[PDB]
């Protein structure tokens, strides 16, 4: 029966799977809140440049 | 737990400097052997780093090839706490096609100084009981509570489908909800206050604030010549954080292995870079004697100009004796799980003294493989002789290249 | 039949069970000492214990260095990564020399990750605007709620009700592959292609094993192609270019891979980096290789060199035994390849003839061997196919001595041309 | 008659190698004169190329300047035909600001390997005899096609209706419909539009009615080089870089993926490899890094046949201080066969001058042929060739029919060769810069 | 300049809900209208780089920039 | 031009000048090797550093409601 399967069509025993990429999760990168507050100057120290 | 990413390298056996509380170096401790004076000096430098009060201190490790300079540096990295940054680069790595040499050295310096920021946040973690849209009911194994939902929190719970029976955690200040499964239910308090401590290098701050989504440049590279104004503004903001107490500065180490590959421009930059108050402790290694400085015709005691050599303290590494070489071979064998007979140890020590230490270290693995092939259990002299026959050292290879000089290309 | 390359005959090292080289086995002839040393090196690579161990194949040109390296590659198999490279390839115009070296070091570390792929497939019934879409298969019909990103992907595929779609929820990728064969008779002529209904379940989970290098993860995270968001999409428009991947990214990938190995959903397969013309590197590359080879992550690296005592590229007057500075020669094991005797040359020529499908008589073989005693082995081999062409033209099915003589008269060797020029 | 893009060039007289069935060169055939040994070797190399079984065979054409190395290369190219790719580059072309020298050599190698794809397509071909499209203000339609053998009425789907409307299909159009994708192509019209329609100012020729069945199973052959595949797969908008040349260093992983799938396509029936020729003229401009790459590159199974030419003797290899034959390292010289070209004689030079006169369409007297052959032997072959054209122009200026000796003497006096110009430069050396 | 910045919700409404993802900021202490004479030091290079490339533009080309 | 043997206080003297001037007066330090930018020509780096050393104190009354 197995040989008859193969004689009919190889996809009966070993089908061609669709090749696909691996997908990784994003590299989560922790940082402090202050890091984003850098370069933020008080509005009482910024002139109308 | 098989075939981890970290495998047995050249400096895997080194776990520290092997020093006492008086910085007296033990003859064999934490993988280190001999180099007593240089290990004591490395320990003094390590204490300097840990104190972190003085900025811009430079130390050069100098000696013959194989005298354990990179080993000393790796030991200092291992002994130094993982919290404190330790940037280790080769001297050829500053020749980037994406940034100038001075910019690469600047980034390396700023990668070696860390800003430690502590902040508290409130985290809610529990099991969902009932959700009405708004009202939210959460329970733990010890307590249950019902919360009145806001418009933004209702939107957050609507975007991420949350239903009864799910176990989720919510950041109270931001509403960040992540589902971790369905129901073990959390045991303790539903609402907890957690301090979190991040150490962010000055370079990470610079790049994060360089541009929109600038943190991507911390991973892929792509960081151009960061503007000097941004760096100055960040230096001032970091000083303000230190004054206000919002952050602490953790000075680290920049290690430039084989610094002799730097050019006169890089050395001139290093002359002034070590004079800033945010300069880290610089450690260098070089085997060059009096030799020409790259980019100039001038010869210098280490390929480093005497301007920079005047800004640094030099640590010399001696040759090893027979006992130290044998002990290093023993520690490498223990690291690689190789059992050798005493006569094999003597033969390998003789080979290491005669030809090279690295050659003996490589012959350790070669002899182990040859012994495994013959169904052996302990490496014998026959295996050391076999691997000595199969594999040549630089001296013997050179002698054979001289024997057949007519067959080689551009031989002189 | 596949095209015959210079190293096609090389099928392995031809070592016996006791690791000793047979005189003529697996395409290789002679070089017994060097084959045995490459045997011990193959065993080292298979052991997966040592990182960063380097070996240098040093010998005259034509003495088998590249053939030995490819024999090692064959003995390892297709499972073990093998990254052949040339030293002159490090002189990239896009990234620095050290980045090219590091990327090649990371290419040679493989990783087999078993990943669970969940696929939704079927014929679309409803596309109600989050979207509650429906899929129908040979078994039954299910209603599914999907992220708006999947809906935008469907619109990109321009999916209409009655079309057969393939949705990989892991990567958020949708492939519309046709309209259902049920509709294939409605119109006598339509522009679309019809495909049968899927026979399996609507939602299927399949476990697959993916082979990637660490370099693949590095480049994927450095230049992300999976953001499917406005800013990432705008970034994808930018001209692609190699970038100087930082050590932070490689450390993060190292941590992720360690977590995968701990979970058991991945296996790490250290392979080989082979640098053919190491003397083409400069002193900067050698200085970087010092640190690189000492790393606990580095693969087994194989070097080839045919230079004598020549000048190191990038220096002024520093000469070294193979063009490699003495500091790097201390970190490598050296394998010496010896010149071939005329009998070994005759055996190699016969093997090359048998690989090229060429029949050669004993007298013609002896004349070709004599030609190889002068000139070089490569030249004597390279005369086989022209001489067989002349044989076929002359109506003979075997190379004779006259055809060898005629080809040697038509084509000159390097020494003969140098004598003519001088 | 009309001035085409291609004009009479320096090798326009070369039509091939001029060989017989036994690859024995003729004295004067296909524009080739002399070089019997070199042409026989080129014929053997061309057979080796056409067999395609051996990869990375390198041949160097070495000889004195003006001995016919580029001529032999062009003859090989002509006898190879357009089916087999033949990429000819100057050695100085690899020095690029867009890519490394090794990337340039890879793209040159991959450009010299064709991939001949085959696919079967369902093609409808017939005369539109009636088309009806009805739309609200879904669309419905009916199309009838004829092919002398049959007339079939089709009920049209919405997508086919949209395509037909976009193509503006009208009755009397001979169209082709690709059933695999619905692309509609118009071959031509079969008869005029109604004369009663104003504008429509055309009376184009009408193609003959199709024959046989309306729908046929047609096999189509598409050939692309490996470089085109690489550039297409390198990025989302790669195909635009095939023309602009804005190709960065294509990732080696993509090239390995392509090599693997191409191997599968040749294990399957989908594609056939057509390995061709890369001709690097003046190869001595390559530096040591390029030769060192060529050493490993020829060992690849996808490497083409590399042909090289150079006139340098034992000279310094570029980028080094070492002298080697041909300006090529001994390591690459070992990997190649050298073919040597010999200086011509009086008869060969005269025959070459005759062929050049024939291609330039210059009638010239036998005494003029003798004096020009003497000049060419004394000075150079190319100088005599250029005097052919100059003397033709001078003869036509004087309203003469045949270039005589007076015209050759005139143009010889007008235009100097390297030697007489050098002598006059030395006679006035103080006037030239930096002595 | 007429620029308006919404610096959070007033802390008097911190009890309007038990769980909202909002930033509460205290009510300002001084008067509604505040005057302050200020000084800022800039370099000419700062003006050069400010005018080197448009910033803050809502146009798509400015957003890409 | 401050001239003399290494370690004779040339940089110390320049920093003493900077201290005597004060924070308001700009003081741009640079090293000769910093002109070799890979993005802009050396003369551009020098012009940028020249412009950095010129300050401009801008005085304004902010009015905010
Ligand atoms: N004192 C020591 N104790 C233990 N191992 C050592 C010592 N010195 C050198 N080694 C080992 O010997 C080898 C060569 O030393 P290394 O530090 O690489 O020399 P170099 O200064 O030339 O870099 C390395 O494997 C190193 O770990
Ligand atoms: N021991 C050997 N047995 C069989 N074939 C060989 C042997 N050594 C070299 N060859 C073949 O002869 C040619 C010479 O290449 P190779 O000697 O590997 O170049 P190199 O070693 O100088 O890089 C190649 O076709 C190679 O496959
Ligand atoms: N055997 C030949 N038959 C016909 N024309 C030739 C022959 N040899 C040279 N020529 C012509 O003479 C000129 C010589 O230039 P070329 O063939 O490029 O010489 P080289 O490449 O050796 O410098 C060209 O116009 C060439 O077409
Ligand atoms: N005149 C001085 N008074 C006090 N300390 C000085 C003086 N000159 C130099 N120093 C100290 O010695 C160090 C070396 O002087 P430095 O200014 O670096 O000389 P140069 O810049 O000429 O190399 C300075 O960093 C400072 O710590
Ligand atoms: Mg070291
Ligand atoms: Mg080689
Ligand atoms: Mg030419
Ligand atoms: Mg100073």
């Amino acid at each position: 029966v197995r040989l008859q399967r193969i004689c009919n069509h190889p996809g009966l025993v070993e089908p061609r799977h669709p090749g696909s990429s691996y997908v990784a999760g994003p590299l989560e990168y922790p940082s402090a809140s202050l890091i984003l507050k850098a370069l933020e100057r008080d509005f009482w120290k910024e002139a109308d440049l | 737990d098989v075939t981890r990413i970290e495998r047995i390298g050249a400096h895997s056996h080194i776990r520290g400097l092997g020093l006492d509380d008086a910085l007296e170096p033990r003859q064999a401790s934490q993988g280190m052997v001999g180099q007593l004076a240089a290990r004591r000096a490395a320990g003094v430098v390590l204490e300097m780093i840990r104190e972190g009060k003085i900025a811009g201190r430079a130390v050069l490790i100098a000696g013959q090839p194989g005298t354990g300079k990179t080993a000393i540096a790796m030991g200092m990295a291992q002994a130094l706490g993982p919290d404190t940054p330790f940037t280790a680069i080769a001297g050829s790595e500053i020749f980037s096609l994406e940034m100038s040499k001075t910019e690469a050295l600047t980034q390396a310096f700023r990668r070696s100084i860390g800003v430690r920021i502590k902040e508290e946040t409130e985290i809610i973690e529990g099991e969902v009981v009932e959700i009405q849209i708004g009202k939210l009911t959460l329970k733990t194994t010890e307590m249950e509570t019902i919360y009145d939902l806001g418009t933004k929190m209702i939107e957050s719970l609507t975007k991420d489908k949350v239903q009864a029976g799910d176990v989720i955690t919510i950041d109270k200040a931001t509403g960040k909800i992540s589902k971790l499964g369905r129901s073990q239910c959390p045991d303790g308090e539903l609402q907890k206050r957690k301090e979190v401590v991040h150490t962010v290098s000055l370079h990470e701050i610079d790049v994060i604030n360089s541009r929109t989504q600038g943190f991507l440049a911390l991973f892929s590279g792509d960081t151009g010549e960061i503007k000097s104004e941004v760096r100055e503004q960040i230096n001032a903001k970091v000083a303000e954080w230190r004054e206000e107490g919002k952050a602490e500065i953790i000075p680290g180490v920049l290690f430039i292995d084989e610094v002799h590959m730097l050019d006169i421009e890089s050395f001139s930059f290093l002359n002034r870079a070590l004079e800033s108050d945010m300069a880290p402790v610089l450690i260098m290694a070089t085997n060059r004697g009096i030799t020409r400085i790259r980019g100039t015709s001038y010869q210098s005691p280490h390929g480093i100009p005497i301007d920079l050599l005047d800004r640094l303290l030099i640590v010399s590494t001696t040759p090893y004796s027979e006992k130290d070489t044998k002990q290093i071979l023993r520690i490498r064998c223990e690291e690689e799980d190789v059992e050798m007979s005493e006569d094999a140890y003597t033969v390998l020590t003789r080979i290491g003294l005669e030809t090279s230490l690295r050659y003996a270290i490589q012959l350790i693995t070669a002899a182990s493989l040859v012994c495994r092939k013959r169904k052996g259990t302990e490496v014998q002299v026959d295996d050391i002789k076999r691997v000595y026959s199969l594999f040549l050292d630089e001296s013997r290879s050179t002698q054979y290249m001289k024997e057949y000089q007519d067959a080689f290309l551009f031989n002189e | 039949t596949q095209r015959i390359a210079s190293h096609s005959h090389v099928k392995g090292l031809g070592l016996d069970e006791s690791g000793l080289a047979k005189q003529a086995a697996s395409g290789l002839v002679g070089q017994e000492n060097a084959r045995e040393a490459c045997g011990v090196i193959v065993e080292l690579i298979k052991s997966k214990k040592m990182a960063g161990r380097a070996v240098l194949l040093a010998g005259p040109p034509g003495t088998g260095k590249t053939a030995l390296a490819l024999a090692i590659a064959q003995e390892l198999g297709s499972k073990v990564p093998f990254c052949p490279m040339v030293g002159s390839e490090v002189y990239s115009t896009e990234i620095k020399k050290t980045e090219v070296l590091m990327e090649n070091f990371r290419r040679a570390i493989g990783l087999r990750i078993k990943e669970t792929k969940e696929v939704y497939e079927g014929e679309v019934t409803e596309l109600t605007p989050h979207v509650i879409i429906g899929l129908k298969t040979a078994k039954g019909t299910k209603q599914l709620k999907l992220d708006p990103s999947i809906f935008e992907s469907l619109q990109k595929e321009r999916v209409e009700a009655g079309d057969v779609i393939y949705i990989e929820a892991n990567s958020g990728a949708v492939k519309r592959q046709g309209r259902c064969d049920t509709y294939a008779t409605e119109f006598d002529l339509e522009a679309e292609e019809y495909v049968p209904l899927p026979k399996g379940d609507v939602h299927k989970k399949k476990e697959i094993i993916q082979d990637v290098t660490l370099h693949d993860l590095d480049v994927a995270n450095a230049r992300p192609q999976g953001g499917q968001d406005i800013l990432s999409m705008m970034g994808q428009l930018m001209k692609p270019k190699k970038t100087e991947i930082t050590d932070k990214l490689r450390g993060e990938i190292n941590k992720v891979v360690n977590k995968y190995i701990d979970q058991g959903i991945a296996e790490l397969v250290p392979g080989v980096l082979f640098v053919d013309e190491v003397h083409m590197l400069d002193i900067e590359c050698f200085t970087y290789l010092h640190r690189a080879l000492e790393s606990s992550i580095a693969p087994i690296v194989i070097f080839a060199s045919n230079r004598g005592n020549c000048v190191i590229r990038g220096t002024e007057d520093i000469t070294s035994p193979h063009g490699i500075p003495l500091d790097l020669l201390d970190r490598v094991m050296i394998i010496r390849t010896m010149l071939y005797t005329p009998q070994e040359m005759k055996q190699i020529i016969k093997i090359r003839a048998q690989t090229e499908g060429i029949n050669i008589s004993e007298e013609a073989l002896n004349h070709l061997g004599e030609i190889g005693t002068k000139t070089t082995l490569r030249y004597s081999v390279q005369l086989l196919t022209p001489a067989n062409l002349l044989a076929k033209i002359n109506g003979k099915d075997s190379i004779e001595k006259e055809h060898v003589e005629e080809i040697s008269e038509l084509f000159y060797d390097a020494k003969s041309s140098a004598k003519i020029l001088a």
